[PDB]
Protein backbone atom coordinates (compact mmCIF):
# COMPACT_ATOMS: atom_id res chain seq x y z
CA UNK A 1 0.00 0.00 0.00
CA UNK A 2 1.67 3.25 -0.96
CA UNK A 3 1.17 5.97 1.02
CA UNK A 4 2.65 9.04 -0.91
CA UNK A 5 5.69 9.78 2.15
CA UNK A 6 8.38 8.43 -1.11
CA UNK A 7 6.67 10.76 -3.64
CA UNK A 8 8.07 13.96 -4.84
CA UNK A 9 6.76 17.09 -4.74
CA UNK A 10 5.64 17.48 -8.25
CA UNK A 11 3.80 14.49 -8.61
CA UNK A 12 2.52 14.78 -5.33
CA UNK A 13 1.04 18.06 -6.61
CA UNK A 14 -0.62 16.90 -9.51
CA UNK A 15 -2.08 14.56 -7.85
CA UNK A 16 -3.36 16.79 -5.16
CA UNK A 17 -1.76 15.46 -2.15
CA UNK A 18 -2.20 18.59 0.37
CA UNK A 19 -0.35 17.32 3.15
CA UNK A 20 2.81 15.54 1.22
CA UNK A 21 2.93 18.91 -0.56
CA UNK A 22 2.65 20.99 2.82
CA UNK A 23 5.58 18.81 4.91
CA UNK A 24 8.10 19.07 1.94
CA UNK A 25 7.35 22.96 1.95
CA UNK A 26 8.24 23.05 5.52
CA UNK A 27 10.96 21.02 5.09
CA UNK A 28 12.67 23.32 3.24
CA UNK A 29 11.62 23.10 -0.19
CA UNK A 30 10.94 26.65 -1.92
CA UNK A 31 7.51 27.00 -4.17
CA UNK A 32 8.86 29.09 -6.36
CA UNK A 33 11.40 26.86 -7.62
CA UNK A 34 11.21 25.75 -10.90
CA UNK A 35 11.55 21.69 -11.97
CA UNK A 36 14.02 20.64 -14.62
CA UNK A 37 11.57 21.76 -17.39
CA UNK A 38 11.26 25.62 -15.78
CA UNK A 39 7.87 24.50 -14.68
CA UNK A 40 6.71 26.16 -11.42
CA UNK A 41 4.52 23.98 -8.88
CA UNK A 42 1.76 26.70 -9.24
CA UNK A 43 1.73 25.73 -13.18
CA UNK A 44 0.93 21.84 -12.12
CA UNK A 45 -1.20 22.89 -8.81
CA UNK A 46 -3.35 25.32 -11.90
CA UNK A 47 -3.63 21.96 -14.59
CA UNK A 48 -4.95 19.64 -12.16
CA UNK A 49 -7.10 22.11 -10.74
CA UNK A 50 -6.16 21.57 -7.51
CA UNK A 51 -7.87 24.78 -5.86
CA UNK A 52 -6.74 24.19 -2.15
CA UNK A 53 -3.16 23.55 -3.34
CA UNK A 54 -3.17 26.90 -5.40
CA UNK A 55 -4.28 28.74 -2.14
CA UNK A 56 -1.86 27.31 -0.15
CA UNK A 57 1.30 27.79 -2.40
CA UNK A 58 -0.05 31.78 -3.21
CA UNK A 59 0.09 32.13 0.23
CA UNK A 60 3.56 31.17 0.29
CA UNK A 61 4.90 33.44 -2.05
CA UNK A 62 4.18 31.92 -5.36
CA UNK A 63 4.57 34.14 -8.53
CA UNK A 64 1.32 33.81 -9.71
CA UNK A 65 1.52 35.00 -13.17
CA UNK A 66 5.26 33.51 -13.72
CA UNK A 67 6.01 32.53 -16.90
CA UNK A 68 7.42 28.83 -17.12
CA UNK A 69 7.46 25.60 -19.74
CA UNK A 70 8.33 25.32 -23.62
CA UNK A 71 5.27 27.43 -23.97
CA UNK A 72 6.69 30.07 -21.57
CA UNK A 73 3.29 30.55 -20.25
CA UNK A 74 1.29 31.36 -16.84
CA UNK A 75 -0.41 29.11 -14.41
CA UNK A 76 -3.77 30.62 -15.60
CA UNK A 77 -2.98 29.52 -18.95
CA UNK A 78 -2.39 26.00 -18.34
CA UNK A 79 -5.65 25.96 -16.06
CA UNK A 80 -7.22 27.92 -19.54
CA UNK A 81 -5.70 24.96 -21.48
CA UNK A 82 -7.26 22.13 -19.77
CA UNK A 83 -10.55 23.64 -19.21
CA UNK A 84 -10.97 24.08 -15.33
CA UNK A 85 -13.31 27.35 -15.19
CA UNK A 86 -13.07 26.83 -11.45
CA UNK A 87 -9.16 27.42 -11.61
CA UNK A 88 -9.74 29.96 -14.09
CA UNK A 89 -12.32 32.13 -11.57
CA UNK A 90 -9.91 31.43 -8.32
CA UNK A 91 -6.28 32.72 -9.99
CA UNK A 92 -8.32 35.61 -11.21
CA UNK A 93 -9.11 36.61 -8.18
CA UNK A 94 -5.75 36.49 -6.91
CA UNK A 95 -4.71 38.93 -9.39
CA UNK A 96 -3.78 36.61 -12.21
CA UNK A 97 -3.67 38.39 -15.62
CA UNK A 98 -5.79 37.11 -18.31
CA UNK A 99 -4.35 39.56 -21.32
CA UNK A 100 -1.12 38.06 -20.97
CA UNK A 101 0.47 36.24 -24.15
CA UNK A 102 2.24 33.05 -24.15
CA UNK A 103 5.00 31.61 -26.56
CA UNK A 104 2.57 31.10 -29.00
CA UNK A 105 1.15 34.41 -29.35
CA UNK A 106 -2.01 33.77 -27.17
CA UNK A 107 -4.05 35.12 -24.03
CA UNK A 108 -6.48 33.58 -22.29
CA UNK A 109 -9.90 33.88 -24.33
CA UNK A 110 -7.74 32.44 -27.64
CA UNK A 111 -6.49 29.80 -25.68
CA UNK A 112 -9.91 29.05 -24.33
CA UNK A 113 -11.39 29.76 -27.69
CA UNK A 114 -9.43 27.00 -29.73
CA UNK A 115 -9.40 23.98 -27.01
CA UNK A 116 -13.94 24.50 -27.11
CA UNK A 117 -13.28 25.96 -23.49
CA UNK A 118 -17.07 27.60 -24.15
CA UNK A 119 -17.91 28.83 -20.73
CA UNK A 120 -14.21 29.84 -19.89
CA UNK A 121 -14.73 32.37 -23.07
CA UNK A 122 -18.12 33.39 -21.68
CA UNK A 123 -16.70 33.85 -18.60
CA UNK A 124 -13.64 36.39 -19.73
CA UNK A 125 -16.11 38.35 -21.58
CA UNK A 126 -18.27 38.49 -18.48
CA UNK A 127 -15.33 40.01 -16.93
CA UNK A 128 -14.51 42.80 -19.72
CA UNK A 129 -12.21 40.50 -22.20
CA UNK A 130 -12.77 42.01 -25.70
CA UNK A 131 -15.07 39.55 -27.64
CA UNK A 132 -13.18 40.41 -30.68
CA UNK A 133 -9.08 40.60 -29.25
CA UNK A 134 -6.68 40.23 -31.32
CA UNK A 135 -3.71 38.12 -30.69
CA UNK A 136 -0.09 38.51 -31.35
CA UNK A 137 -0.94 36.63 -34.64
CA UNK A 138 -3.55 38.76 -35.39
CA UNK A 139 -6.20 36.39 -34.95
CA UNK A 140 -10.14 36.73 -32.99
CA UNK A 141 -11.43 34.12 -30.96
CA UNK A 142 -13.81 33.61 -33.85
CA UNK A 143 -10.65 32.91 -35.83
CA UNK A 144 -10.05 30.44 -33.51
CA UNK A 145 -12.54 29.00 -33.21
CA UNK A 146 -13.25 28.53 -37.24
CA UNK A 147 -10.30 26.81 -37.05
CA UNK A 148 -9.85 24.74 -34.59
CA UNK A 149 -13.42 23.63 -32.99
CA UNK A 150 -15.53 21.24 -34.80
CA UNK A 151 -18.57 22.04 -33.39
CA UNK A 152 -21.57 24.51 -32.80
CA UNK A 153 -19.91 26.21 -29.79
CA UNK A 154 -18.10 28.34 -29.03
CA UNK A 155 -18.58 29.28 -32.30
CA UNK A 156 -22.47 29.84 -31.67
CA UNK A 157 -21.68 31.88 -28.07
CA UNK A 158 -18.88 34.54 -29.80
CA UNK A 159 -22.11 35.18 -32.30
CA UNK A 160 -24.07 36.49 -29.56
CA UNK A 161 -22.19 39.29 -28.46
CA UNK A 162 -21.45 42.03 -31.39
CA UNK A 163 -18.82 40.59 -32.85
CA UNK A 164 -17.29 42.04 -36.17
CA UNK A 165 -17.75 39.01 -38.41
CA UNK A 166 -15.67 40.29 -41.51
CA UNK A 167 -12.14 41.13 -39.84
CA UNK A 168 -9.26 39.53 -41.30
CA UNK A 169 -6.22 38.25 -39.28
CA UNK A 170 -3.15 40.16 -39.56
CA UNK A 171 -0.88 38.62 -41.67
CA UNK A 172 -3.36 36.52 -43.81
CA UNK A 173 -6.01 38.68 -44.41
CA UNK A 174 -8.28 35.44 -43.26
CA UNK A 175 -11.69 36.33 -42.38
CA UNK A 176 -13.50 33.11 -39.74
CA UNK A 177 -15.26 32.31 -42.75
CA UNK A 178 -11.70 31.49 -44.72
CA UNK A 179 -10.32 29.63 -41.70
CA UNK A 180 -13.31 27.62 -41.57
CA UNK A 181 -13.17 27.01 -45.40
CA UNK A 182 -9.40 25.96 -44.97
CA UNK A 183 -10.40 23.45 -42.34
CA UNK A 184 -13.28 22.08 -43.47
CA UNK A 185 -15.19 23.14 -40.32
CA UNK A 186 -18.64 22.61 -41.87
CA UNK A 187 -20.51 23.34 -38.39
CA UNK A 188 -19.10 26.30 -37.98
CA UNK A 189 -19.39 27.87 -42.00
CA UNK A 190 -23.12 27.55 -41.94
CA UNK A 191 -23.32 29.59 -38.62
CA UNK A 192 -21.28 31.88 -39.88
CA UNK A 193 -23.30 32.32 -43.27
CA UNK A 194 -25.94 33.27 -41.15
CA UNK A 195 -24.15 35.81 -39.05
CA UNK A 196 -23.24 37.56 -42.39
CA UNK A 197 -19.78 36.47 -43.50
CA UNK A 198 -19.33 37.92 -46.65
CA UNK A 199 -18.09 35.03 -49.13
CA UNK A 200 -16.33 37.25 -51.73
CA UNK A 201 -14.12 39.34 -48.98
CA UNK A 202 -10.42 38.39 -50.29
CA UNK A 203 -7.39 37.46 -48.37
CA UNK A 204 -4.07 38.91 -48.45
CA UNK A 205 -3.77 36.27 -51.54
CA UNK A 206 -7.08 37.98 -53.12
CA UNK A 207 -8.62 34.64 -52.60
CA UNK A 208 -11.76 34.64 -51.23
CA UNK A 209 -13.73 32.34 -49.11
CA UNK A 210 -15.12 31.14 -52.14
CA UNK A 211 -12.50 30.64 -53.79
CA UNK A 212 -10.60 28.34 -51.15
CA UNK A 213 -13.96 26.01 -51.44
CA UNK A 214 -13.71 25.94 -54.94
CA UNK A 215 -9.84 25.12 -54.93
CA UNK A 216 -10.77 22.30 -52.34
CA UNK A 217 -13.16 20.31 -54.76
CA UNK A 218 -15.86 20.29 -52.50
CA UNK A 219 -19.00 20.94 -53.73
CA UNK A 220 -21.58 20.91 -50.01
CA UNK A 221 -18.76 24.08 -48.84
CA UNK A 222 -19.46 25.68 -52.62
CA UNK A 223 -23.24 25.20 -53.15
CA UNK A 224 -23.56 26.76 -49.64
CA UNK A 225 -21.16 29.33 -49.90
CA UNK A 226 -22.69 30.42 -53.52
CA UNK A 227 -26.41 29.85 -52.24
CA UNK A 228 -25.59 33.17 -49.78
CA UNK A 229 -24.17 35.04 -52.07
CA UNK B 1 -5.54 10.50 -15.05
CA UNK B 2 -3.85 13.85 -14.30
CA UNK B 3 -2.05 15.86 -15.88
CA UNK B 4 1.90 15.42 -15.55
CA UNK B 5 3.22 16.20 -19.04
CA UNK B 6 3.53 20.14 -20.03
CA UNK B 7 1.42 21.39 -22.98
CA UNK B 8 2.73 21.07 -26.15
CA UNK B 9 2.70 22.29 -29.88
CA UNK B 10 0.24 21.34 -31.65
Amino acid sequence: IDDYSTWDIVKATQYGIYERCRELVEAGYDVRQPDKANVTLLHWAAINNRIDLVKYYISKGAIVDQLGGDLNSTPLHWATRQGHLSMVVQLMKYGADPSLIDGEGCSCIHLAAQFGHTSIVAYLIAKGQDVDMMDQNGMTPLMWAAYRTHSVDPTRLLLTFNVSVNLGDKYHKNTALHWAVLAGNTTVISLLLEAGANVDAQNIKGESALDLAKQRKNVWMINHLQEAR
Amino acid sequence: GVVASQPARV
